[PDB]
């Protein structure tokens, strides 16, 4: 089972727009932003108060030097791919996710993938340990990644070994954010209208994001009926999310929600209540 | 640790 | 070869409207627009009371999910009322017209 994860999302496109840099990469514990590079600012810089108070200078400095790397890497990149798929000018992106995941038997899980203007480009794992080529363009580069083995031990180096050892640093780090539960506060609406009830039982500002959300028509479990919502992040740093179903007026009665979370003492019982 | 540099395609 | 690639379709966006917490008349709150599904990542987002801007929209960053389609949190306090109508409205390429997205009230 997971139990900790560290992952970077860059995002580089050939046209800044408004709100959108030409690249930003940010930096995620357990999911969390906590670090952020952009082409903008020039500077790795702390999203939250453990990593600032945690991190040094040269560790704000050397990721840094890394993000400045980055960027003009994905430039050519960028201008690479738009000649190989004799692409139209305009607005492309290249997309990176990286990280590691501690797993409950000590073990550790990482990858690396990248993807163009929408779709699977190239992808390593630690499982296979090669680079994997979703196309032809793709192919050219696996190609060049994979001469004398050069890529693949680093990226093996940094997923297997780095990445796990920082984890780890973080998870103290953060321990207090990490670790907290807060439960949420359920409430049910009803949308009565052209005949046809609409029930809506809400999980508002809840940590962290597991939750059991499950419509019950008497003594029978109601998913066939049920429809669920992401679970969707809320500003400052908690979730949402709702389980809906349709009711005839006539039987709104019958249907109850419930809910289970970690912050619970024990699951929790919702209706309708005009 | 953000010391992964992307490598050019 | 001598092939010449095309973008490939864009995929408009999926837009959930939340409150922070249940609304309750007078009492401050979190208008919540999560737009998700998108390519490519441009859109202008809305938040409109009565038809009308809400002041201090924040938006957040831009980021993706495992099939590469862009997702963003856009937000504002607000006072929730019976009376008013809060809608998040979204244009995108792939949308011919921008579309609203209507807060269901959730007293
Ligand atoms: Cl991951
Ligand atoms: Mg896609």
């Amino acid at each position: 089972m997971v139990l900790h994860s560290l992952h970077y999302l860059d995002v580089a496109v050939s046209e800044p727009s408004p709100g959108i840099p030409q690249f930003v990469a940010m930096g995620f514990v357990d999911g969390i932003p906590f670090t952020r590079y952009d082409s903008e600012r020039g500077r790795m810089e702390p999203l939250t108060e453990w990593i600032k108070d945690s991190a040094d200078p040269e560790y704000w400095d050397s990721q840094t030097q890394i993000g400045v790397g980055s960027q003009h890497v994905y430039a050519r990149s960028l201008e690479t791919l738009r000649e190989r798929y004799n692409q139209s000018g305009g607005l492309h992106t290249v997309l990176r996710v990286y990280g590691c995941e501690l797993l409950s038997d000590g073990s550790v899980r990482g990858s690396e993938r990248f993807g163009y203007d929408g779709r699977d480009f190239i992808s390593f794992d630690l499982e296979s340990g090669r680079f994997m080529a979703a196309d032809s363009a793709a192919e050219i580069t696996r190609r060049r990644w994979e001469h004398e083995g050069i890529v693949a031990e680093r990226q093996t180096n940094y997923l297997k070994h780095e990445c796990p050892e920082w984890l780890q640093k973080y998870v103290g780090y953060g321990q207090k954010e990490l670790e907290r539960k807060e439960p949420p506060d359920v409430h049910v609406s009803g949308k009565e209208e052209h005949g046809t009830l609409i029930l809506s039982c809400h999980a508002y500002g809840f940590y962290p994001k597991t939750i059991a959300v499950n419509w019950m028509k008497g003594d029978e479990i109601w998913d066939q009926e049920t429809e669920w919502g992401g679970v969707v992040p809320n500003s400052d740093g908690t979730f949402h999310t709702w389980a809906r179903i349709e009711a005839l007026p006539e039987e709104r009665e019958q249907y109850r929600c419930r809910v289970e979370h970690p912050g619970m003492p024990e699951p929790g019982i919702f209706a309708w209540e005009p | 640790y953000m010391t992964l540099q992307a490598v050019t395609f | 070869e001598n092939l010449y690639f095309q973008s490939m379709a864009g995929e408009a966006p999926k837009v959930e409207v939340y409150a922070r917490s249940r609304a309750e008349e007078g009492k401050e709150n979190i208008l919540h627009c999560f737009i998700t599904g998108f390519h490519p990542p441009k859109i202008d987002v809305e938040l409109l009371k009565n038809g009308e801007p809400m002041p201090g929209v924040t938006y957040g960053d831009l980021s993706f999910n495992d099939k590469w389609q862009f997702q963003r949190l856009v937000y504002v306090p607000f006072i929730p009322t019976r009376e008013d109508i809060f809608t998040c409205r979204v244009a995108h390429s792939t949308m011919p017209e921008p579309r609203s997205y209507r807060w269901e009230p959730d007293f």
